[PDB]
């Protein structure tokens, strides 16, 4: 528990967040 | 005549329908307290930083330190777990 | 920007032109058929892909032709 | 060229929101990116299989992983067939308690996965025993995925990017591919199996720090080198052997014995390796057929030029052919996408009816579930073969270089292929549809006994020549003085004859009028499934209603409202078509699979003999009969492990029929409508602020096809594995 | 026998069905008076349940397990009035269709409007070709053989 | 009654009692958000401090602890959560939308139709300023209402 | 010689919700003009009916396609002439119809081909002999 309470809000919240903010600024970018 | 080529901007209707110039009608010293208080979240390339780390460090933290009176998946299975199907 | 071709089998009838929504074909002078006039396609940045000319067209193999392709906000047909 | 889709400029510059979609859609598709050179196109393809290697060995790193740090594979070995194999550790924080209980099982300390993929059965079967062992199989394949993206980014450097020329050397990569990755690499694992997996099937332990200290035989190499082969297969293993136990355990290393291991249920390892070292000698001396550097060998392209008939009705036979394939990578890929299509099913039939995996035949949930996932993976590689083969047609084909060769003669006859398609097509289902409806009203008015029920006489034949005898045909291997039967007498029959003729194995199912009916529903769909994609590939070049087709490619939405109506008139809308009839075939042959088996694993093959003979037997004696664990995972009384099964299986119908939405509303409905919410976002206070950079639009005609497509196969298949699984599981057969 | 099976003449379950099948009915059957409209018409699927069954047993239909009949349709010369003796029989009548079909079309292919016999039927026309069916296999072989059937 | 916006009957718009009548019109003019010559931070500050005020609400009394008494605490983490990740949705909205050189994208004329100052919030800097005014108000409001229901 | 485009009168007409939107302030849009000979009603594009006034009449349009459509319309019902133009936000006018002066449909000297192939389209190329070049069959 005391890692998979680490990774699964890091894989299925930060990171994803993190992702889906970073394809934002290139698909928007010109 | 709702047709101009030296005003284009009224020709589309690109008018401001409801923005009112009026200044600022806030309790000025209380704003001196906004100004200098809110200012170190006032650059987006800053605060893009802040956001994303100090949300991901404070979602780590809550969620590591969790207690199990709160998160049943950290609390655990207290039953005696039941046998498989074919005594697996 | 969509691509209208025409071919030398037309016949010069203007029904294309008479279908097209956005005024893409007009008839030019030419030699070659009896009515001595072929379809032409100047404007192709307002056409927008409906095909109302290939439907029009009289010939065993269309004499006007249609591709899609790059879209923009005019081939797309938006209003906004 | 300067914003997202940097390699379309034709897409960047689209102002509405398809520039998004088809960006990610197009990625792939090298050819139709802006100035693809041939060798640009090779390269990158090259450095994508690295990619594609470096994601397998992760993913499989992981698996070892995973079971290693939170399954139960110790136990597991130690008790095979009284351990559900864990998968991995769940951790959902939305979990209420009885969610948590419910999911606690195996010798685990929290809620956990059982697997269903086979790993233990075959981890196990090949040696390893420890968590330890897969933890070094996981690093060194960590490495391995690491390794496969340092050369696909090596390969993508100036220095080191292959020419054209390079990848177009086809003798040099068939001699390398025959000899070295597929005959040493069977070698090697027939190394791995003397080495390592046998002795661990009699009770040793044999590792890196060891292995060289440990002989695989006493005899040593002496018998390899002397010729004396047979010294090799002397002692072996007892039928009374207990796997991974010296109880019974012999010394052979190489036998042919056929049939299984009585305790394990699955093929003997010292037939496995007696295998893979004899298909190893075969690959190495095939794979010195072809022309290098050394002045011996043959040129393929000769060899097709020659096998030309004499007399003409081939045309120009095979001429040009080396070339028309050797240039077109579409070519290329439907031949490995066709060629790997039917061996992904022969591994289906072959595996369940032939386990290699010691305690994986009484796994019947994950026996269930390896056949589900390889028919349908092996469904999906058949119609990407078809699919390639008409991008093939449209690309690549050149009409002149083919003139009047065995490939331009197909398109010569196109109406007789397909029209004969349709043919077959046509009598199948009217017959089998026509005989299940005839049974069904034979039911439906109590009269059974007036349904037609042909036996499946010709397959029973098979199986009695393969020594079967449940059917008095006595043929062969079947018969007692057939020569077939007196050769193999001394070897694999007495081991193969034992497993054939055991009828609660899967070795040659017993079969009568049930079978029949399915069998000829499974040649209606791939009839009819190769009717569409023959059909699509033969037409994508031209047909009457549409002779330039070719110059419009693949995939277009279609040719307008006129010469009386074009939708779905493309070959890409022809593969669209063929997946619904493929998933259809596919389930059909799950379904029977499925069917055959949990009667048979319940000790009563009769409710499939007699309710598989007409339609309402297969919806209330297969379907409804056994929904009633799975639907209750969760009910008003609570929940239990089932649970998620019951969801997903929910879930699955709902992904389907969301797909039916974009496949019946087509576009011109949702763009209407999209416009009205594009006003009423510019005329709604405070909204009017935020403004978007990408206009909305509807989704495009074909976007909506695939779109309707994925939810139509995504919710397909997670309906069918969420039931195929429960009911399984929920009673181990 | 063939396919492990055995004659329905002999199987048990095969009675045991007929058996079950006469009990179902009879309990319908005893609701009725005797002379009854329903007493009648039950008795009369009673007895033709009895002459099915005995059919099935004397005509050599071969039964499985579950008591139900099987056809065998190999070849196998005790059972070709399970698939070879209707087939034929199918075929010539399919045969017979399709040849007079083929016969309409080229009669009417040549007139003015031809498609005015394919919306309204020149039944007088039909009449004189419903026969030319008897003989499809003769006619059609000849036709073959003179390049009058297939073109080129 | 129902006119023409701003008299124009080719603008895809109507003038109706609910886009422009003299209360509606005064009500929207005195919105953080249209005080168009005010600054954009202390727009945000007033924004952000109405909701995370308001959002303290249906996060603490629906949530998963909602009958419980780590309700309040748990419900306004969730608020300032929410706040949280509104703010980089607004952050990145900036980031996309303006540049660090171009003017206000905002209308330039009134009602009347008289040239004035664009708002400034339709900048980069404005839309910067105006975001953190929103995040430090959100956090105030999550806490203002955790103040006020459970201390 | 294009004609011109001053200030003239645009119909009667009470407003819809189908009008011009922000396209029209930021990239482009159209204005078609005609003379009828009397007022009357008539259906705008956009919805409704309008009625248009005798003589002069001009009309803000969001696409082309709308003012041909009306234009197509004002020939066959009320056989008046009409032109249009397209119309962008730094005030530029850009005529369009009729082109030369002289609808499309009748032949004109002086108009060049465009996009004229001189061949059957039977006889475009493979696209294998375009392939990796930047060309369709039909660009040749
Ligand atoms: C190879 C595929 C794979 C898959 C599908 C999973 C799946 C999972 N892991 Mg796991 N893991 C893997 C490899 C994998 N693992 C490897 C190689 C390691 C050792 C480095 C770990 C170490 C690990 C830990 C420590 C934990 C998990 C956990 C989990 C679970 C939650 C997700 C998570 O936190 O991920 C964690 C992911 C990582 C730590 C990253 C390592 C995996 C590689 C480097 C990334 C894979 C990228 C992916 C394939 C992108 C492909 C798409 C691309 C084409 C765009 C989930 C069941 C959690 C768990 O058990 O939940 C109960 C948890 O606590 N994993
Ligand atoms: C796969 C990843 C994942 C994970 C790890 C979680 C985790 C969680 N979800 Mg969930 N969720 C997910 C995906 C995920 N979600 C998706 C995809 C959906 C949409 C279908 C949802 C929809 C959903 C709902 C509707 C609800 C949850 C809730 C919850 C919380 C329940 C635990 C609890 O009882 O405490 C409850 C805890 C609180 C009330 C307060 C916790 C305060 C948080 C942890 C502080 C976060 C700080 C940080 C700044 C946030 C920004 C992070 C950013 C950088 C990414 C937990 C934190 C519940 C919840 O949080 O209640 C509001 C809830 O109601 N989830
Ligand atoms: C001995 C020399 C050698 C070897 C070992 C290889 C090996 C390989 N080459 Mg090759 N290659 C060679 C020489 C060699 N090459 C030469 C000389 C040239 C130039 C003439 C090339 C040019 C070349 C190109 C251009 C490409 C390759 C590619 C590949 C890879 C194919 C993908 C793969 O993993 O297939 C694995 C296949 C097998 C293991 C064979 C088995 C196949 C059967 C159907 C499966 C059997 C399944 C079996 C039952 C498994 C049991 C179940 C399992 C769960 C245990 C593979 C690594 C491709 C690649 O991916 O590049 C990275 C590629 O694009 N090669
Ligand atoms: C060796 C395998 C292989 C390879 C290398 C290729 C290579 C290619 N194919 Mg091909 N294909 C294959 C197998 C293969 N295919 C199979 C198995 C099929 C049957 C489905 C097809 C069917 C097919 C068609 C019909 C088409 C291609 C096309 C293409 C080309 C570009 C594809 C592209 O950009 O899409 C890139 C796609 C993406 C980046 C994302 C796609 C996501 C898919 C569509 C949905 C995934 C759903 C997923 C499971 C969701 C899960 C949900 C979750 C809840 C579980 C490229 C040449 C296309 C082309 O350009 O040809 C002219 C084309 O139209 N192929
Ligand atoms: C209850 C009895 C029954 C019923 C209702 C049907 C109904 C049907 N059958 Mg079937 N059939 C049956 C029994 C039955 N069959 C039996 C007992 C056999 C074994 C002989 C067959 C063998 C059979 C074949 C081989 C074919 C049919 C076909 C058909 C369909 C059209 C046939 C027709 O006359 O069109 C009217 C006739 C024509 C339009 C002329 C063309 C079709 C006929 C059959 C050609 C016959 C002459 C030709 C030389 C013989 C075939 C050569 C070879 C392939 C065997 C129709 C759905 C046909 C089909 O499925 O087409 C897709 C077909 O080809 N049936
Ligand atoms: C259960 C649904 C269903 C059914 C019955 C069919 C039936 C058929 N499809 Mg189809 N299809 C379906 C779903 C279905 N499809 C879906 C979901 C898709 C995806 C879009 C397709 C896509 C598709 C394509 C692309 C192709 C087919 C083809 C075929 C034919 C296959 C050959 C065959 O069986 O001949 C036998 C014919 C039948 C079984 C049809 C029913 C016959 C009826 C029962 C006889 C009626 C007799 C009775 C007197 C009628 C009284 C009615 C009264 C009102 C007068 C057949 C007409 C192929 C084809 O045309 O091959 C020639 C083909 O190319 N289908
Ligand atoms: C799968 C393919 C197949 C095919 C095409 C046939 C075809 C045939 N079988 Mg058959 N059969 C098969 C498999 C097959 N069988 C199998 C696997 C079995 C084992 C159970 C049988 C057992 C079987 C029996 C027991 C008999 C047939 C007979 C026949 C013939 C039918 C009657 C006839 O026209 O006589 C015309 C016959 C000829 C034109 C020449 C037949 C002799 C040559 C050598 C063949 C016909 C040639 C019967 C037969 O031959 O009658 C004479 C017969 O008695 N079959
Ligand atoms: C003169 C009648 C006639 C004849 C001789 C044939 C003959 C044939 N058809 Mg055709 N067909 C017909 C009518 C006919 N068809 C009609 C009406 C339809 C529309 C339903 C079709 C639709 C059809 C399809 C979809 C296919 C064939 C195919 C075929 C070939 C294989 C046999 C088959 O599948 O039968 C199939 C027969 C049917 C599906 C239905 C036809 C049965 C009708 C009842 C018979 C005609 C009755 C007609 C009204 C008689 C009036 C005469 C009277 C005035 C005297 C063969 C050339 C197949 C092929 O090309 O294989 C190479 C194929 O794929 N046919
Ligand atoms: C359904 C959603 C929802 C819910 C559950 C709440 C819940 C609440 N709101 Mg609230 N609110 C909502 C939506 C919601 N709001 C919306 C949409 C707005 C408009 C933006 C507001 C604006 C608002 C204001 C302005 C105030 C509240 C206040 C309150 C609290 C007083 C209730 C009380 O007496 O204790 C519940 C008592 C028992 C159960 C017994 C309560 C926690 C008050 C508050 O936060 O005080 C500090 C307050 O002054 N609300
Ligand atoms: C369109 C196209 C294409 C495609 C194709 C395809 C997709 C195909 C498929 C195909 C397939 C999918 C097929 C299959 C086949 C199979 C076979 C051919 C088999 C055979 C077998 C045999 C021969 C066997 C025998 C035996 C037995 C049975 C027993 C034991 C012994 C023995 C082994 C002898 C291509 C790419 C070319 C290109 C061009 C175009
Ligand atoms: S329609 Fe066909 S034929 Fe008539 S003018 Fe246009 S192109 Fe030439």
């Amino acid at each position: 528990i005391n890692l998979p309470s680490l990774f699964v809000p890091l894989v299925g919240l930060l990171f994803p967040a993190v992702a889906m903010a970073s394809l934002f600024l290139h698909v928007e970018k010109r | 005549v709702y047709f101009d080529l030296e005003d284009l901007g009224n020709t589309t209707g690109q008018w401001d329908l409801y923005g009112s110039d009026a200044p600022s009608p806030y309790n000025s010293l209380q704003s001196k307290f906004f100004e200098t208080f809110a200012a170190p979240f006032t650059k987006r390339g800053l605060l893009l930083k802040f956001l994303i780390l100090g949300g991901g460090s404070t979602l780590a933290y809550f969620s590591a330190t969790a207690s199990g009176d709160i998160l049943p998946i950290k609390k655990g299975p207290q039953l005696p777990p039941q046998l498989g199907p074919r005594l697996g | 920007s969509h691509s209208v071709k025409i071919y030398d089998t037309c016949i010069g009838c203007t029904q294309c032109v008479r279908a097209c929504p956005t005024d893409v074909l007009e008839m030019i002078p030419w030699g070659g058929c009896k009515a001595k006039q072929i379809a032409s396609a100047p404007r192709t940045e307002d056409c927008v892909g409906c095909k109302r000319c290939e439907s029009a067209c009289p010939t065993d193999f269309l004499s006007v032709r249609v591709y899609l392709w790059h879209e923009t906000t005019r081939s797309m047909g938006l209003a906004y | 060229a300067l914003r997202f889709p940097r390699f379309s400029q034709g897409l960047a510059q689209d102002p509405t929101t398809r520039r998004i979609w088809f960006g990610i859609a197009t990625a792939h598709d090298f050819e139709s990116h802006d100035d693809i050179t041939e060798g640009r196109l090779y390269q990158n393809i090259f450095a994508s299989h690295f990619g594609q290697l470096a994601i397998i060995f992760l993913w499989t790193s992981g698996n070892l992983f995973h079971v290693a740090w939170q399954g139960n594979f110790e136990a597991w070995v130690q008790d095979p067939l009284h351990v559900r194999p864990i998968a991995h550790a769940i951790w959902d924080p939305h979990f209420g308690q009885p969610a948590v209980e419910a999911f606690t099982r195996g010798g685990a300390l929290g809620p956990v996965n059982i697997a269903y993929s086979g790993v233990y059965q075959w981890w196990y079967t090949i040696g390893l025993r420890t968590n330890e062992d897969l933890y070094t199989g996981a690093i060194f394949l960590l490495f391995l995925s690491f390794i496969s993206l340092l050369a696909g980014w090596l390969h993508l450097q100036p220095k080191w990017k292959p020419s054209v020329s390079w990848f177009k050397n086809a003798e040099s990569r068939l001699n390398h591919h025959l000899s070295g990755l597929f005959g040493v690499s069977s070698l090697a694992w027939a190394g791995h199996l003397v080495h390592v997996a046998i002795p661990g099937s009699r009770g040793e332990y044999v590792r890196w720090n060891n292995f060289l200290s440990v002989l695989p035989h006493p005899q040593g190499l002496g018998p390899l080198f002397t010729g004396q082969w047979n010294l090799y297969a002397q002692n072996p293993d007892s039928s009374n052997h207990l796997f991974s136990t010296s109880q019974g355990a012999g010394t052979a290393i190489l036998t042919l014995l056929g049939g299984f291991h009585p305790q394990t249920q699955s093929l003997w390892l010292t037939d496995m390796a007696h295998h893979h070292l004899a298909i190893a000698i075969l690959f190495l001396i095939g794979g010195h057929m072809y022309r290098t550097n050394f002045g011996i060998g043959h040129s393929i392209k000769y060899i097709l030029e020659a096998h030309i008939p004499p007399g003409g009705r081939l045309g120009r036979g095979h001429k040009g052919l080396y070339d028309t394939i050797n240039n077109s990578i579409h070519f290329q890929l439907g031949l490995a996408l066709a060629s790997l299509g039917v061996i992904t099913s022969l591994v289906a039939q072959h595996m369940y009816s032939l386990p290699a995996y010691a305690f994986i035949a009484q796994d019947f949930t994950t026996q269930a579930a390896l056949y589900t996932h390889h028919q349908y993976i092996a469904g999906f590689i058949m119609t990407g073969a078809f699919a390639h083969g008409a991008i093939f047609f449209i690309r690549d084909y050149n009409p002149e270089q083919n003139a009047d060769n065995v490939l331009a003669r197909m398109l010569e006859h196109k109406e007789a292929i397909i029209s004969h398609l349709s043919w077959a097509s046509l009598f199948l289902g009217f017959h089998t549809l026509g005989l299940y409806v005839h049974n069904d009203v034979m039911l439906a008015f109590g009269t059974p006994e007036k349904q037609i029920l042909i036996e499946p006489i010709f397959a029973q034949w098979i199986q009695s020549a393969h020594g079967k005898t449940s059917y008095g045909f006595d043929v062969l291997l079947s018969s007692t003085n057939s020569p077939a039967l007196n050769a193999g007498r001394s070897i694999w029959l007495p081991g193969w004859l034992n497993a054939i003729n055991e009828n609660s194995n899967s070795l040659f199912l017993t079969i009568g009028p049930g079978d029949f009916l399915v069998h000829h529903a499974i040649a209606l769909g791939l009839h009819t499934t190769t009717l569409i994609l023959v059909k699509g590939a033969l037409d994508a070049r031209g047909s009457k209603l549409m002779p330039d087709k070719k110059d419009f490619g693949y995939s277009f939405p279609c040719d307008g409202p006129g010469r009386g109506g074009t939708c779905d008139i493309s070959a890409w809308d022809a593969f669209y078509l063929a997946v619904f009839w493929m998933l259809n075939t596919i389930g059909w042959v799950t379904f029977y699979w499925h069917w055959k088996h949990i009667t048979l694993w319940q000790g009563n093959v009769s409710q499939f003999n007699e309710s598989s003979t007409y339609l309402m037997g297969w919806l209330r004696d297969y379907l409804w009969l056994n929904s009633s664990q799975l639907i209750n995972g969760y009910n008003p009384f609570g929940m239990n492990s089932l649970s998620v099964w019951a969801w997903m299986f929910l879930f699955g119908h709902l992904v389907w029929a969301t797909g039916f939405m974009f496949l019946i509303s087509w576009r011109g409905y949702w763009q209407e409508l999209i416009e009205t919410l594009a006003w009423a976002h510019e005329r709604t206070p405070l909204a009017n602020l935020i403004r978007w950079r990408d206009k909305p639009v509807a989704l495009s005609i074909v976007q909506a096809r695939l779109v309707g497509l994925v939810h139509f196969s995504v919710g397909y298949i997670f309906t069918y594995a969420a039931f195929l699984i429960a009911s399984t599981s929920g009673k181990f057969g | 026998d063939i396919a492990g099976l055995t004659p329905c003449k002999d199987s048990k379950q095969f009675a045991k069905r007929e058996k079950q099948s006469i009990k179902k009915l009879e309990s319908s059957l005893k609701l009725y008076a005797p002379d009854s409209a329903p007493a009648l018409a039950i008795n009369a699927t009673i007895e033709k349940t009895k002459r099915r069954f005995d059919n099935y047993g004397k005509q050599g239909l071969l039964c499985g397990a579950d008591g139900l009949p099987h056809l065998i349709v190999s070849g196998d010369q005790r059972h070709w009035g399970e698939f070879i003796t209707p087939g034929i029989l199918f075929l010539y009548i399919a045969g017979w269709i399709g040849w007079v079909g083929r016969s309409y079309l080229i009669a009417i292919r040549d007139d003015k409007k031809p498609t005015q016999k394919e919306i309204i039927i020149d039944v007088p026309l039909a009449t004189r070709l419903v026969f030319r069916g008897f003989s499809w296999p003769i006619a059609a072989y000849r036709e073959l053989l003179n390049g009058e059937l297939v073109a080129k | 009654v129902v006119q023409p916006i701003n008299g124009d009957p080719f603008i895809g718009s109507l003038e109706t009692p609910v886009t422009s009548s003299p209360l509606v019109a005064w009500y929207l003019s005195n919105l953080p958000g249209y005080r168009t010559a005010v600054n954009p931070l202390l727009r945000g500050i007033e924004v952000g401090l109405a909701h995370g005020f308001l959002l303290v609400g249906p996060f603490v009394k629906a949530g998963p602890l909602r009958n419980t008494e780590i309700a309040g605490q748990a419900g306004s983490l969730a608020a300032g959560g929410l706040v949280v990740i509104l703010s980089i949705c607004l952050t990145i909205y900036g980031i996309s939308s303006f540049n660090e050189g171009d003017p206000s994208t905002a209308p330039s004329l009134t009602l009347t139709g008289r040239k004035k100052q664009p708002d400034q919030l339709q900048t980069a800097d404005g839309w910067a300023k105006f975001t953190g005014g929103f995040f430090f108000g959100g956090i105030s409001g999550v806490i203002w209402a955790f103040f006020l229901l459970y201390v | 010689p294009p004609e011109l485009d001053p200030n003239t009168p645009s119909p009667i007409f009470g407003g819809s919700t189908g009008g011009l939107l922000r396209k029209a302030q930021v990239e482009e849009f159209y204005v078609i003009t005609w003379e009828s000979p009397k007022e009357q009603i008539f259906e705008m594009p956009t919805g409704g009916a309008a009625i248009m006034r005798e003589g002069p009449n001009l009309l803000k349009l969001a696409r082309k396609e709308q003012c041909l459509a009306l234009g197509t319309r004002l020939r066959s019902k009320y056989k008046i002439k009409y032109q249009f133009y397209r119309v962008f936000p730094s005030g530029e006018v850009q005529y369009l119809h009729p082109k030369d002066g002289v609808y499309p449909e009748k032949v004109n000297p002086g108009r060049q081909g465009v996009g004229v192939n001189f061949r059957s389209i039977g006889k475009n190329v493979s696209p294998i002999e375009v392939k990796f070049t930047g060309k369709q069959p039909y660009d040749l």
